[PDB]
């Protein structure tokens, strides 16, 4: 999930815009 | 801001900076 995308491993700006509504 | 390792409050920032007037989800346990 995004901790292990975005805190255990390093975040995007792609990853990141998965999580808007 | 984005591409670093983001974390607890350090996250919820990014996705509320990124996300804007849309909002967000934010499941740590998912």
């Amino acid at each position: 999930g995004i901790v292990e995308q975005c805190c255990t491993s390093i975040c995007s700006l792609y990853q990141l815009e998965n999580y808007c509504n | 801001f984005v591409n670093q390792h983001l974390c607890g409050s350090h996250l919820v920032e990014a996705l509320y900076l990124v996300c804007g007037e849309r909002g967000f989800f934010y499941t740590p346990k998912a």
